[PDB]
């Protein structure tokens, strides 16, 4: 299961 | 033996053809379960093994709806890193993004990773205790302020050490005849005259998982290390690994040769010969 | 920027028997950027029914894949993989050999 985000560069 | 869970991102710039190409796939060990590919027909995160496929339409719809996030928020960042680095807007360039953990033989935690890349360069790491960044240059520093203001360590530490190997430990136990396996390598040899004074003796590791393995060869008990010819551990395309290992023999000499096999499967390290 | 030649093996699934079904196998890996062409060829020609795996990458961010189809090797019928990628000046061929 995927951690729930991806934070912006 | 131990074990990983891992996701790996990549997504690629392509100007004057629309929206940049993003792949996501996750791995338990050396086995594949997920895939999302934003050029497919289905816009869905889907299973790629058989122990995946059993988790329900809730599993589904949360990995989608996440993966299709992670597609946007990588669009921006495509943008922000041209913005950065000054570049212009017609080449295409590559950001990579690669988490998980690792458990030991005991399924406890043992370390967690979250990196990304810019065009095959590293960009920006976290660290081994979870809560502090390595960044490369003055682009990858401007993201980790965002990243300190924003407390992502923190989050990241929190899925790493808890949810992550929670669900590493599921798949385990799910997919328990596929993933808990340890197959050990099917061995032979091969001898081939290359002209009447020499011949090439190849060395075979066949159907076995997981991938790490060894494979050397000896001349009367000394590491012929610079003259073997290697090749890298490929997927079979069932779930297994192969690899060899080549020495030129002067004919003659075949029995002087040793090749030496260690895998987890192997209680002890096979020694082969040609005799 | 950062350029990557593919490293590329051609070989069968299981050890190849001739009249036995099997799967040929081309695997390029450590390789930068992503965009590549890769064929599999029966006596030259491109073969139409051909899979690939999902872009994963390795420790040191290089791309893999592997490219598969079904067949059935024979004495007589040669097999091939043909890549190409921006470090090479022209698409590279490796011939399957049934002992690599």
């Amino acid at each position: 299961r995927m951690f729930p985000n991806a934070p912006y560069l | 033996g131990s074990h990983s869970m891992r996701y790996f991102f990549t997504s690629v710039s392509r100007p004057g053809r629309g929206e940049p190409r993003f792949i996501a796939v996750g791995y338990v060990d050396d086995t594949q379960f997920v895939r999302f590919d934003s050029d497919a027909a289905s816009q869905r995160m889907e299973p790629r093994a058989p122990w995946i496929e059993q988790e329900g339409p809730e599993y589904w719809d949360g990995e989608t709806r996440k993966v299709k996030a992670h597609s946007q928020t990588h669009r921006v960042d495509l943008g922000t890193l041209r913005g950065y680095y000054n570049q212009s807007e017609a080449g295409s360039h590559t950001v990579q993004r690669m988490y998980g953990c690792d458990v030991g033989s005991d399924w406890r935690f043992l370390r967690g990773y979250h990196q990304y890349a810019y065009d095959g360069k590293d960009y920006i790491a976290l660290k081994e205790d979870l809560r502090s960044w390595t960044a490369a240059d003055m682009a990858a520093q401007t993201t980790k302020h965002k990243w300190e203001a924003a407390h992502v360590a923190e989050q990241l530490r929190a899925y790493l050490e808890g949810t992550c190997v929670e669900w590493l430990r599921r798949y385990l136990e799910n997919g328990k005849e596929t993933l808990q396996r340890t197959d050990a390598p099917k061995t032979h040899m091969t001898h081939h005259a290359v002209s009447d004074h020499e011949a090439t003796l190849r060395c075979w590791a066949l159907s076995f998982y997981p991938a790490e393995i060894t494979l050397t060869w000896q001349r009367d008990g000394e590491d012929q290390t610079q003259d073997t010819e290697l090749v890298e551990t490929r997927p079979a395309g069932d779930g297994t690994f192969q690899k060899w290992a080549a020495v030129v023999v002067p004919s003659g000499q075949e029995q002087r040769y040793t090749c030496h096999v260690q895998h987890e499967g192997l209680p002890k390290p096979l020694t082969l010969r040609w005799e | 920027m950062i350029q990557r030649t593919p490293k590329i093996q051609v070989y069968s699934r299981h050890p190849a028997e001739n009249g036995k079904s099997n799967f040929l196998n081309c695997y390029v890996s450590g390789f930068h950027p992503s965009d590549i062409e890769v064929d599999l060829l029966k006596n030259g020609e491109r073969i139409e029914k051909v899979e690939h795996s999902d872009l994963s990458f390795s420790k040191d961010w290089s791309f893999y894949l592997l490219y598969y189809t079904e067949f059935t090797p024979t004495e007589k019928d040669e097999y091939a993989c043909r890549v190409n990628h921006v470090t090479l000046s022209q698409p590279k061929i490796v011939k399957w050999d049934r002992d690599m």
